RNA sequence: AGCGAAUGAACUUUAAAUAUGUAAGAAGCCCUUGUUACUUAACUGAACGUGGGCAUUCGAAUGUAUCGACACUAGUGGGCCAUUUUUGGUAAGCAGAACUGGCGAUGCGGGAUGAACCGAA
């Protein structure tokens, strides 16, 4: 893997590599490349104290460091969002581009024929 | 319709104004089309597409202690005995305690 | 009006000429044609009209 | 646990493009009120099996009247609660008219009598003894026993605690 | 007042439209789920300690 | 200068809904259900409610 | 959960709870075209320049008594207790970390009474 500097990387920390291994509070986190050596990757990853927050930052190598997965989805959401507005401009019709927080669900009917609800017992006996 | 009418404050510019006036109501929210309490109220029961700016509109109602008190131990949840959690209807007779 | 609802118009001075506006509101605020803050796309409530007339969702003849 | 009603409680599992139509599960609920009773529903359905609230609907709630809550009549409840040791089954004949009213005098003998909990108690099963015979409790079979008379001796009478002094000492043959 | 008028037919007309159509289920030999509530009123009673 | 509850002074129920006064004068919050012989219970369902 | 799916916590279609990292446009995207002092077999990358679209849903919810910058100006830089998690040890004590909460600068009702309890400022 190569990594430039400028993007997104997430800290695994695999246990096979001792050598420049991070804390176990940056083990599994979020971080951006800020130095790129021959072995190691220089990341500045946010950290927590008390009320405030505080850049640190970390020298985690190729093993360990992986490209991030998380801006495709801010990417795709664009690309769609473009086309969508493209097609409804084009056919001059509205369509919904932001997104719902999954409202809740609405009334239906259920039949109980072929669906004899069967009782059941505060615990199985049987 | 009680919460609205009794203790029904709205926020004209940070300032807690009762809603005393259609004029008022309206005034603040004609650009979404309400110009009555009833308009208001129809917004918050039947949440419609405004319901944002109704409720942002709306003051956060300041109830009193509810008339008979709570349960002996308030501080359990409903299906324990207590008053925390979510209650469903039973919030409307709580209301009526409180307001 | 059982077409798009619409809740009863304010007719406002004269007749014909913002009953138009107040149902380009109604039909926006129906329909789902909001603005930034809430303000209703009286234009965007215009061509669903027009295209809904276009495409014989509402009734008419001379 | 208070004035308690019956719930007939039908839920199940929310549909899914695979497994459409699930089987529709039903229980009987001895809660004070419905939200009571659905929170039960969900507790028993996720100690049995794997549906969940968050992946499961409630389809239907009723109240389960008594037929008949003007006869006086005999139940068998089989019991299994649990104590500090473990589980224990146990089955305790009860003289009311009306289900709830049997599993209301069940909890009160059981918090009496063992120091059992609503939490602790699992209500197994609630029958009607349908006819005689079929009473093995003694203190339910002498109420069954055949022309039962008794008097009511040492009745203090309802003298009311308004009235601190008395002129005439009370009588206890009334 | 005409659009008063209005909302409080909408609102009758939707309370007997549910309860018709649990009777309509009840009738059919089905259960009408209803749907969700949408709305909820929301009351902190506990002071902020701890 | 001094709110008022409308719910005690119905002069403020008139002047912010003036349908108050044509509904209390027909009678809105007491409407008859409609009439019609009510459908009887399933007996499956009855058995249903009854099944344990 | 299934393994009437394969294979066998190290099984998996699926998938928890639970807290915990990063992103959710206009200062944003994409690619097109060129230079370069850098880089690569090579606008392959990096920066610098063009182009486009979409401003009345500019692309989740809620909150909105505003936010950013520079300059200048005092006092402070101790700990104690407890929840949960975690590590080690004893016969039992206990000892060490991380979070949060409380007291530290806080009056009031209750636990007969009270630095560490409950409610509430």
């Amino acid at each position: 893997r190569t990594y430039r500097v400028g993007d997104i990387v997430d800290i695994k920390v695999n246990g096979a590599v001792q050598k420049g291994m991070p804390h176990k509070f940056y083990h599994g986190k979020t971080g951006v490349v800020y130095n790129v050596t021959k072995s190691a990757v220089g990341v500045i990853v946010y950290k927590r104290v008390k009320h405030r927050y505080i850049e640190k930052r970390i020298n985690v190598r190729i093993e360990h460091v992986k490209p991030s997965r998380s801006r495709e989805d801010f990417l795709r959401r664009v690309k769609e969002n473009a086309e969508l507005k493209k097609k409804a401009k084009a056919e001059g019709v509205p369509v919904q581009l932001k997104r719902q927080p999954a409202m809740p669900r609405e009334a239906h009917t259920v039949s109980i024929a072929d669906n004899k609800p069967v009782t059941l017992a505060p615990v199985a006996y049987e | 319709r009680e919460l609205i009418y009794k203790r029904g404050y709205g926020k004209v510019n940070g300032q807690r104004i009762p809603l005393t006036d259609n004029a008022i109501i309206e005034e603040n929210l004609g650009k979404y089309g309400i110009i009555c309490i009833e308009d208001l109220i129809h917004e918050i029961f039947t949440v419609g597409p405004n319901f944002k700016q109704a409720a942002n509109f709306l003051w956060p109602f300041k109830l009193s202690n509810p008339n008979g008190g709570f349960r002996p131990r308030k501080f359990k949840h409903f299906i324990e005995g207590g008053d925390l959690g979510n209650r469903e209807e039973h919030i409307n007779a709580l209301i009526r305690a409180m307001n | 009006m059982q077409v798009y609802d619409i809740p009863p118009l304010l007719k406002d001075p004269s007749q014909g000429g913002d009953a138009t506006m107040d149902f380009l509101v109604q039909v926006a605020r129906k329909r789902g044609r909001l603005g930034r803050g809430g303000v209703p796309n009286i234009q965007a409530a215009a061509m669903t009209v027009v295209t809904d007339w276009r495409d014989g969702r509402i009734q008419g003849w001379t | 646990m208070g004035r308690l009603q019956e719930y007939q409680v039908i839920g199940r599992h929310l549909p899914t493009e695979a497994n459409p139509n699930p089987a529709l599960y039903r229980m009987r609920i001895f809660a004070p009120n419905e939200v009571v009773a659905k929170s039960r529903f969900w507790y028993f359905l996720r100690g049995l099996k794997k549906v969940k609230k968050a992946t499961g609907e409630i389809v239907s709630v009723n109240v389960i009247s008594e037929k008949h809550p003007l006869k006086v009549k005999n139940f068998g409840i089989w019991l299994r609660y649990d104590s500090r040791s473990g589980t224990h089954n146990m089955y305790k004949e009860y003289r009311e008219t009306s289900r709830v009213a049997a599993v209301e005098a069940m909890y009160a003998d059981m918090a009496a009598r063992h120091r059992a909990r609503f939490r602790s108690i699992h209500i197994l099963k609630v029958v009607e003894l349908e006819k005689t015979e079929d009473v093995k409790r003694p203190y339910i079979k002498q109420l069954v026993a055949k022309n039962l008379s008794f008097p009511l001796p040492h009745r203090v009478p309802k003298i009311s605690t308004k009235k601190i002094f008395s002129a005439k000492r009370p009588s206890t043959f009334s | 007042f005409k659009r008063a008028e209005k909302y409080v037919k909408e609102y009758r007309e939707q309370e007997r439209e549910k309860i018709r159509l649990a009777r309509i289920a009840k009738q059919q030999g089905s259960f009408h789920i209803p749907a969700e509530a949408k709305l909820v009123f929301v009351i902190r009673i506990k002071g902020i300690n701890k | 200068v001094q709110k008022k509850n409308p719910l005690r002074n119905k002069q403020i129920m008139l002047r912010l809904n003036p349908y108050a006064s044509t509904f209390a004068k027909e009678k809105l919050g007491e409407v008859k259900a409609e009439e019609g012989k009510p459908p009887k219970v399933p007996a499956s369902f009855k058995e249903l409610l009854h099944e344990a």
